[PDB]
């Protein structure tokens, strides 16, 4: 910094500076709150980052020369680091038949996935006939591991094996993200991993570990201290990016071993084609993802989100110093709670990436952007901002106090945080499962029984305290005081509305991030009464009764109130005659 | 000048479960740190299913140093090695929970800071700034209810304490530096003393200074109060539940199970919650199921609840003596959680009109 | 606004992006030179600096095909089959144009030309599928070559190219010296002249003409942010048909024709063996049979697609057991009920196929065709010229049920309802005599199945299943 250079031209010298500048990294809302399914522009401005004035330089992972990115974090994800400072090494060889890279493959079966890793070493033709070392260094909020190497770059260079310790990290530096998905009420393990920069053709990922050292490794027919040393996580893939799903058998394999997890170490492997040429400077970043709850689930000590969100800011013009990207959350509901694929369908690494929220944090737990800087004084002091995500408190209600037979009651639900994305429309259909406990209810058919109810119940529709289903299954037997089942008086009456689910109705968000869901259907002129609801699948009454004078009352259940936690709250009204 | 600072000026006794105590299995807590049901809610025995959470109470720790806060408008931490002690005094006794600043670590409890090497004691970690241009560091610790000096007076349960090393043993020495003297317990009584230990780095003079806060254990009685005194069958009952030491956390609102009030009237006798008779919970159909507190720093725990027409097989009557009673467990009496078994309850009526009959003609 | 030079990639609506293996036309529509018979000169017309041959054409108009080096390598290795795919035919060293073209090509990096080979040399002649890995070539290729060819018009990426001028006189085939002039099955037009760009970086066609030079822009990077997919409507009715319309500019690989594409979309098919791919040439834009269908999965990597080139389509996104999509045979398309047991029906998405390519278009995998809206405007649409989507609204779907179709990761839901509707009887005066006809106004978005055209009632339709009485 500081140090120049005079090109001279027409007689007229003129200096290159070489320098740094302040940055400044801003979250400016649309509005003054930042509810869920909002994506909302994230500005950064710093010169140090233009290195070109003819094109436009966006930022990337991948790219070694772009050193710096802004990253955002909550709980205590699992990265490349945890552990401290890694150790890398390259080295070319075949694998062999007892090797979990070839022989292994993503199944979930403990066979197919969990193994043994064994390789042998030719690196006689290589430079100094040693093991290709590397200088590794980390990157304070991205966390991006930067390996130094020689830039060799020849025809007859070809490596295949990558070998990596995390410093010190053992199992149980692992346990603390990776959780068991067995003894979990709710959790998934996530694996993401960016290696374009090798610009394999296939890549293939391990996970080792061992009560010794990792470097040098060792193989099966050499010694036998381990049992079982490998554990396969990627096999052959085509895309170096990638966020996938760890099957339950990874996580069985963490907890899978009866030593103590402090005297065991971790390591991770890589095998790779197509990579016969290395620069001189490679970026490794793979971490681990983790989300979910346990037993009850409403106090925080039990909510954790671990997970790590970069943001890949694009310049605005050819010649600005303004780096602009965007930020999206969602803030998870007792809806998806239960499915991975909400947890898999954000994006990691993307110029407007998404994060779960589990908790309406405010105040000093607000979402927080992290992104080092070199000052125009030369420090590297951080630069960060913060918005808060808060809660809102779901309110349901009916246009009307009095509905006649048939007057098309409609179901307006206002609360911002059940839009989990301002593209698509958020809808929310009704469970048609007899078996699970959450029959003829709004959510999905997956359901947990907890100390405030049912998982998967979001909505549900009552008349006279009693929820309005349809006779399904084989409780529905009764007939009453008659002979005719309740089932078989309602398609005599011709009531096809038989139900929630016969109605077919559905939440459906009024606009793209409005966050107001509006669904309706038709009172029927005949119901059937549910004898109890202690049984699944419910044990519906033998007769039916006319829903005139009874009091509809509708209940949306709201997994995160103003502060935070579930609250119960409906609206009443009711079914008027003349 | 560095300033450390505790939300609240006192904090309520923390208390445990049955698996914390190797007694066996007994209908009472005979003495021990637990917190369960009122007796009809446990059937001859004390299990996992019938008794409150943990009661590890959070407390939160802030200082004020805009030393640390090197970046305006950046992310800091509190780096300094061991700058935070955090204590629990008891007279002439002291011990010291762990360390706060340096990396986080695993260690044991020291009793009096008795233990020279310091890489035996927990770590906590380091501080986070609260926000990026506000200089105060924030750090969340819980305190388990064995977390405290030994006495003779918490002999009543036969504890079971928690490692905070590697080992997996529930031994004395796993949680602290040394076991515990004969005949005494580690534990926190009614009226101890909480107080946190910051170590300047560099005061308005640029040298070392030492400040304290100090806040005090205590247990306050519990008292139930209801919107009015009679209601209609079938109306809405805004029960509401004043007492101070449910309030475990201050910066959120805790749920407890609402099996802590009991139904007492001619109908029935039932928790009114998922341990009652069969049928009682829908009757009242709780919005939240269970006791809520109002405001994360309020105290007070509040739920609608509907006046049931039948608590089981059974009609509920026009005049009807209605007692909501619950046990407190930790009355203004008692020295610990589990100590006095206190009982408060509350007299509700129902509504009685002239049910007259009249003829056209 | 050029007066004689015209781009391909130029477009205003993709604002001159180029990406993949895209084969680029340059046209100069020049009045000056368009006669054929005398013996003219060649336009001067340069890219990034290096001259590019051109050829005249029946049309008076001179025509020049260009594209990235490595990215027709890397297309071509997909070349299984010649005529099939991405296949650019051979490809030959910069300096064998004379030898084989008749005409010195020297400053290129490489010409891709329609022969085949008989005596595959490992020296004296090009390379027939071209290194995967991309890179420079220094195969080289002579007139032997072409006399024991066996097969000319190899090249499947220009197929519509026109006829180079014949030989006359004093004017050769071309007016260059083509040694062969027959077009789109000849061994020498169409060529591509292959060129070394970087990505990110803008490409500059340049016409030298008297009194001006003219100089389009080009930019040479991944094109993700315009690859979009837009549905006509919001709400679907039972039987409507679905339309998608595909404006990306990366499946614009032949400039002079509207290409054809099929996708794997089947997203629950959890069988190990089967992924979702992507296909090109299938089929003809008439819908003819288009060639062989080859693997293109792995190979979108390297192919500058950031998640903008792949499709895969969700049938239910409850899981109810009601499907919302199916696929249907077409004018642009061989579409093949397979499963064609009386046990199931039309709805079973799963039973369709195409029963050439089998192996990984068969049973299930849903086979999607899609072809562009006109040659060169980048926009693919999967309803045809009769209007028949290649995708339907089952007959038997669950109201509220929606499914939900993906493309550039960016799920697009298709919803499922209806609207309410008010007929009203509005007569020209206060009172309705004898012997007046008034209008019947109806409202009814339901029976509104085709935003482009006009939909009229009719008993004798199936498909218009609800009709005012009296």
């Amino acid at each position: 910094r500081g140090t120049s250079a005079s090109l001279d031209y027409n007689e007229t010298p003129q200096t290159i500076l070489v320098g740094f500048s302040f940055a400044s990294i801003d979250i400016q809302p649309v509005t003054d709150e930042w509810t869920s399914g909002q994506e909302i522009p994230v500005v950064i401005v710093d010169a140090d980052q233009n290195k070109n004035s003819r094109a436009d330089e966006d930022l990337d992972l991948n790219n070694p020369d772009v050193t710096l990115i802004p990253a955002l974090r909550t709980g205590d994800p699992f990265t490349i680091d945890e552990g401290g400072t890694p150790s890398l090494i390259f080295t070319n060889g075949t694998n062999g038949d007892d090797s979990i890279f070839d022989t292994g493959a993503i199944n979930n079966t403990s066979a197919g996935q969990v193994g043994n890793f064994t390789l042998n070493i030719n690196v006689t033709r290589f430079s100094s006939a040693t093991n290709i070392t590397s200088t590794e260094s980390i990157d304070t909020f991205s966390k991006r591991l930067i390996s130094a190497q020689t830039a060799n770059s020849s025809a007859n260079f070809d490596v295949d094996f990558a070998i990596i310790d995390l410093g010190s990290a053992t199992l149980e530096t692992l346990k603390e993200t990776v959780v068991d998905e067995d003894n979990t009420a709710v959790g998934f393990n996530f694996f993401n991993y960016d290696v374009r920069s090798l610009g394999a053709d296939t890549v293939s990922i391990a996970l080792l570990n061992t009560t010794g050292n990792i470097l040098p490794w060792v193989n099966n027919d050499t010694r036998n201290v381990d049992k079982n040393n490998a554990i396969l996580l990627v096999s052959n893939s085509t895309n170096s990016q990638a966020y996938v799903d760890l099957t339950n058998a990874v996580s069985d394999a963490v907890y899978g071993s009866t030593n103590t997890d402090s005297n065991v170490n971790i390591g991770f492997a890589m095998y790779f084609t197509g990579v016969g040429d290395l620069a001189a400077k490679e970026v490794i970043v793979m971490d681990f993802f983790s989300f979910g709850f346990t037993d009850d689930g409403v106090q925080s000590s039990e909510r954790f989100a671990n997970q790590i969100i970069r943001i890949e800011a694009e310049e605005t013009g050819d010649n600005t110093s303004t780096f602009e990207g965007s930020l999206e959350y969602v803030m998870v509901n007792q809806i998806n709670i239960q499915d991975a694929g909400t947890f898999s369908g954000i994006t990691p690494i993307a110029d407007d990436p998404s994060f779960i929220v589990i908790e309406d944090l405010t105040d000093e737990d607000a979402p927080r952007v992290n992104y080092n800087d070199l000052g125009a004084d030369g420090v590297t002091t951080p630069v960060s901002d913060q918005e808060e995500a808060p809660s809102h408190s779901g309110v349901v209600s009916l246009n009307a106090d009095s509905y006649k037979i048939a007057d098309t009651v409609v179901i307006t639900v206002e609360d911002l945080d059940l839009n989990v994305d301002s593209d698509l429309i958020d809808i929310f259909t009704v469970v048609s499962d007899n078996s699970k406990a959450t029959d003829d209810a709004v959510g999905s058919a997956t359901t947990q029984s907890l100390s405030f109810g049912e998982l998967g119940r979001l909505l549900d529709v009552t008349f006279d305290d009693v929820i309005w289903s349809t006779p399904d299954g084989a409780n529905n037997t009764a007939t009453g005081n008659d002979s005719d089942t309740c089932s078989t008086e309602l398609s005599n009456a011709g009531i096809t509305d038989t139900g929630l689910g016969a109605t077919g109705f559905t939440l459906v968000e009024t606009g793209a991030a409005t966050g107001v869901f509006v669904g309706d259907f038709q009172i029927p002129s005949f119901w059937c009464r549910v004898s109890d609801t202690t049984t699944t699948p419910y044990t519906y009454a033998g007769d039916e009764e006319t829903t005139t004078g009874l009091d509809i009352e509708v209940n949306y259940v709201d997994f995160r109130d103003a502060s935070g936690e579930i609250v119960e709250v409906g609206d009443s009204a009711g079914v008027r005659a003349n | 000048t560095g300033s450390v600072s505790l939300d609240r000026t006192v904090y309520p006794v923390p208390f445990g479960t049955i698996a914390d105590s190797s007694k066996a299995a007994n209908a009472a807590p005979n003495g021990r740190s637990v917190f369960p049901i009122h007796a009809t809610g446990i059937t001859s025995t004390i299990d996992s299913t019938e008794e409150l959470p943990t009661g590890d109470l959070t407390i939160h720790v802030r200082i004020n140093d805009p030393d640390f806060d090197e970046n305006p408008a950046g992310e800091d931490a509190m780096d300094q090695d061991n700058a935070l002690k955090i204590s629990v005094i008891r007279g002439s006794d002291s011990v010291v929970l762990g360390y706060a600043g340096a990396s986080e670590r695993t260690g044991k409890i020291d009793v009096g800071g008795n233990n020279g090497t310091i890489s035996n004691i927990r770590s906590f970690g380091e501080m986070d700034e609260i926000a990026p241009d506000a200089g105060i560091f924030e750090l969340d610790v819980n305190i388990k209810f064995t977390d405290g000096p030994a006495s003779a007076q918490c002999n009543s349960h036969d504890t079971l304490y928690t490692a905070l090393d590697g080992t997996t043993g529930k031994a004395d020495t796993n949680r602290f530096d040394d076991g515990a003297a004969s005949g005494q317990e580690y534990c926190i009584l009614q009226g101890d003393i909480l107080q946190v230990e910051y170590t300047d780095p560099a005061d308005a003079s640029g040298d070392a200074n030492t400040v304290t806060d100090s806040a005090t254990f205590d247990l306050r009685n519990g008292v139930l109060q209801s919107d009015k005194s009679v209601y209609i069958i079938g109306s809405d009952m805004i029960l509401t539940l004043i007492e101070p030491d449910f309030d475990l956390d201050n910066d959120s609102a805790e749920t407890y199970d609402l099996d802590l009030i009991e139904w007492d009237s001619d109908a029935a006798t039932t928790t009114m919650g998922n341990k009652g008779v069969t049928g009682a919970a829908a009757a009242f159909d709780p919005e939240p199921t269970d006791f809520r507190e109002t405001g994360d720093s309020t105290g007070i725990f509040q739920i609608v609840i509907e006046i049931p027409e039948s608590l089981s097989n059974d009609k509920l009557e026009r005049g009807e003596e209605i007692i909501l009673e619950y046990t407190d467990w930790g009355p203004s009496g008692s020295d610990y959680v589990g100590d006095e078994d206190e009982d408060v309850n509350l007299t509700i009526y129902t509504s009685n009109f002239g049910a007259t009959v009249e003829l056209d003609q | 606004a050029n007066a004689n030079l015209f781009v391909s990639a130029e477009n205003s609506q993709f604002d001159n992006y180029m990406s993949g293996p895209q084969v680029i036309e340059v046209v100069v529509i020049d009045s000056d030179i368009n006669d054929t018979d005398e013996a003219k000169g060649e336009p001067d017309v340069t890219v990034n600096g290096k001259v590019l041959r051109m050829v005249q054409a029946v049309d008076g108009n001179w025509y020049g095909y260009f594209a990235d080096r490595d990215q027709a390598q890397i297309a071509d290795s997909t070349a299984t089959t010649a005529d099939s795919g991405l296949d650019f035919g051979v490809f030959c060293a910069s300096s064998s144009g004379t030898a084989a073209l008749g005409f010195s090509t020297t400053e290129t990096d490489g010409i891709a030309i329609p022969i085949t080979i008989a005596n595959a040399t490992a020296t004296g002649n090009g390379t027939q599928t071209g290194s995967s890995s991309g890179g420079a070539i220094t195969t080289t290729c002579a007139a032997n070559t072409l006399d024991a060819s066996t097969a000319n018009g190899t090249i499947n990426v220009v197929r519509e190219a026109k006829d180079p001028v014949a030989a006359s006189g004093s004017v050769s085939v071309g007016q260059i010296g083509l040694k062969n002039g027959t077009a789109n099955s000849g061994p020498n037009w169409p060529f591509i002249q292959l060129y070394e760009l970087n990505p990110t970086g803008n490409v500059v066609v340049q016409y030298n003409k008297g009194g001006g030079v003219q100089s389009t822009t080009l930019t040479f990077d991944t094109v993700d942010q315009f690859a979009e997919l837009s549905l006509d409507r919001t709400v679907f009715p039972r039987v409507s048909q679905v339309h998608a319309t595909i404006t990306d500019l990366w499946l614009n690989i032949d400039p002079t024709d509207e290409d054809s594409w099929t996708f794997a979309t089947n997203t629950k098919n959890t069988t190990s063996s089967f992924n979702v791919d992507t296909f090109y040439q299938v089929f003809d834009e008439n819908g003819a049979s288009g060639g062989s269908a080859l693997t293109l999965r792995t190979t979108l990597s390297s192919l500058m697609c950031e998640d903008n080139c792949v499709l895969t389509l969700d049938v239910d996104a409850q899981s109810s057991g009601t499907p919302v999509v199916t696929i249907q045979d077409n004018g642009d398309s061989i579409l093949t009920q397979l499963n064609a047991s009386s046990n199931t029906n039309a709805n079973n998405a799963s039973a369709f196929g195409i029963s050439t390519e089998t192996a990984k278009l068969g049973t299930g995998s849903i086979p999607v065709t899609i072809t562009e809206q006109g040659p060169n405007s980048g926009v693919f649409g999967t309803y045809d010229e009769s209007d028949k989507s290649v995708l339907k609204i089952t007959d038997n779907a669950k109201r509220g049920t929606s499914a939900s179709l993906d493309y550039n990761e960016t799920p697009q839901t298709i919803l499922v309802g209806f609207s309410f509707a008010s007929i009203d009887i509005q007569p020209v005066t206060d009172e309705w005599t004898s012997g007046q006809e008034i209008p019947v106004v109806i409202v009814d978005a339901d029976q509104n199945k085709n935003s482009r055209a006009d939909e009229d009632l009719d008993l004798n339709n199936p498909d218009v299943t609800l009709i005012p009485a009296l």
